[PDB]
């Protein structure tokens, strides 16, 4: 299922560097009406045109409340345009691997090489965290949310 | 009044353009310069026609 986020649809624009290397972020969250289920290709948001991530901050609030939690967050680069409503859309786990941010609701920041390796593009892509394993006991109203750092016109 | 002379060479800007519709602003060049100096003496030199026989 694709859960999208305000980014996604286009109702709040991303900002977009002017200047080449400078560093721009703005935290990308969601608000979950139900509880997460594995399967959930969560359109957090959106990098714009030519840009790479060079830092990742990831927090999530406790989206599991039982003992031994297995939910696991897959954050990475989605396939199709941006706000495509269409289940054929796959993520990767290219910014973050099976990270367990939600099992306490901690903050965890890019820990994998590959994070700071993504090549540009020329189109807006969009950046969606998938739930790698289904919680225990899913949490009704919490939220997800990235902090993309990524500067425009890296060589 | 001076002892030396400096003179300025500025060779060519070699830095790679940036492709497609990325932004530029910010990846200036630097012109680079090189200088040589020329250092002033005196060289004398004497002959003596002398003796009177």
């Amino acid at each position: 299922a694709l859960i999208q986020s305000d980014f996604a649809q286009g109702i709040r624009m991303t900002p977009v560097p002017d200047c080449a290397g400078d560093v721009t972020a703005c935290r990308f969250d969601i608000t979950l009406k139900n509880a997460p289920a594995a399967g959930d290709i969560i359109e957090l948001g959106v990098l714009p045109g030519n840009a790479v991530p060079v830092e990742a901050i990831l927090d999530v609030d406790d989206l599991d409340t039982g003992g031994a939690p297995t939910i696991t967050l897959d954050v990475g680069i989605m396939s199709g345009p941006v706000g495509k409503n269409d289940p054929a859309r796959t993520c990767g786990n290219e910014l973050f691997a099976a990270s367990t941010v939600g099992q306490a609701g901690g903050v965890v920041r890019a820990t994998a090489s590959s994070a700071f390796r993504i090549q540009k593009a020329e189109d807006h892509r969009s950046v969606g965290v998938k739930v790698a394993a289904g919680p225990a006991t899913g949490a009704a109203g919490k939220t997800i949310a990235l902090i993309l750092f990524y500067v425009q016109g890296t060589s | 009044a001076g002892d030396r002379v400096s003179f300025d060479l500025s060779v060519r800007l070699r830095g790679q353009p940036t492709f497609g519709d990325d932004r530029v602003e910010g990846k200036e060049e630097n012109l680079k310069f090189y200088t040589d100096e020329v250092i002033i003496d005196q060289v004398r030199h004497s002959v003596s026609a002398g003796g009177r026989m």
